């Protein structure tokens, strides 16, 4: 049961050597996590944004993707890299 | 882009 | 356990 | 999201909610532009499915946001539903948004941006709170 308001939560970055001793070889290059900081992503906020601020402006670095099936806040929740997928949005942009 | 009108407070 | 979101 | 808080009012106006034909919130996605809405390639997205962007209590009817209709589905051709790795889709808006206060577009970064394990950012949505 999804809540009413829109809700929002800080968390720190991880690097993916770090991320995978919870998530093992499931952690892609196209794959970057955050939390494990008594926060988490869960069920209904996939797609949604990870943005931090660079700059004075906040730009999108992940995509809500996936992470533990019970969204533990000491787990890493696990986002798509937006910076490995930027190309294909810019072509795709242009060319439609 | 990416400078909301109505500022976030965290 | 992991999980789709 | 768990252990989160109410965000202020239109303080995210690039988040917006994707919700099914009988008004059900499935998944949030991001404006980049008037036309274009950036979320995970694993939400599914059909043409039948509406964006709704400027909503901050989808429990209120005195709101004005805008339902905005999908046109095209751009599923990148790289992801894997395997391994779910390269989840991302791009959504063409039949209509274009209306950019106001509360509705505007998210920065991209550019491919060699780089952003530091420790760094804090922030992350938004309508997901559950409590499993």
């Amino acid at each position: 049961n999804t809540p009413d308001r829109l809700q929002q939560a800080s968390l720190p970055l991880l690097s993916n050597t770090n991320c995978k001793k919870y998530w093992g070889t499931k952690i892609k290059d196209a794959m970057i996590c955050a939390g494990a900081s008594g926060v988490s992503s869960c069920m209904g906020d996939s797609g949604g944004p990870l943005v931090c601020k660079k700059n004075g402006a906040w730009t999108l670095v992940g995509i809500v993707s996936w992470g533990s099936s019970t969204c533990s806040t000491s787990t890493p929740g696990v986002y798509a890299r937006v910076t490995a997928l930027v190309n294909w949005v810019q072509q795709t942009l242009a060319a439609n | 882009c990416g400078v909301p009108a109505i500022q976030p407070v965290l | 356990t992991p999980g789709v979101y | 999201i768990v252990n989160g808080e109410e965000a202020v009012p239109g303080s995210w106006p690039w988040q917006v909610s994707l919700q099914d034909k009988t008004g059900f919130h499935f998944c949030g996605g991001s404006l980049i532009n008037e036309n274009w809405v950036v979320t995970a390639a694993h939400c599914g997205v059909t043409t039948s499915d509406v964006v709704v962007a400027g909503e901050f209590d989808q429990g209120s009817s005195s709101e004005k946001i805008q339902k905005l209709k999908i046109a095209k589905v751009f599923k990148n051709s790289k992801y894997n539903s395997l391994t779910i790795n390269n989840d991302i889709t791009l959504l063409k808006l039949s209509t274009a948004a209306s950019f106001s206060q509360t509705v505007s577009a998210v920065c991209l970064p550019s491919a060699s941006d780089d952003f530091a394990a420790g760094t804090t950012c922030v992350t938004t949505g309508w997901g559950l709170t409590r499993y």
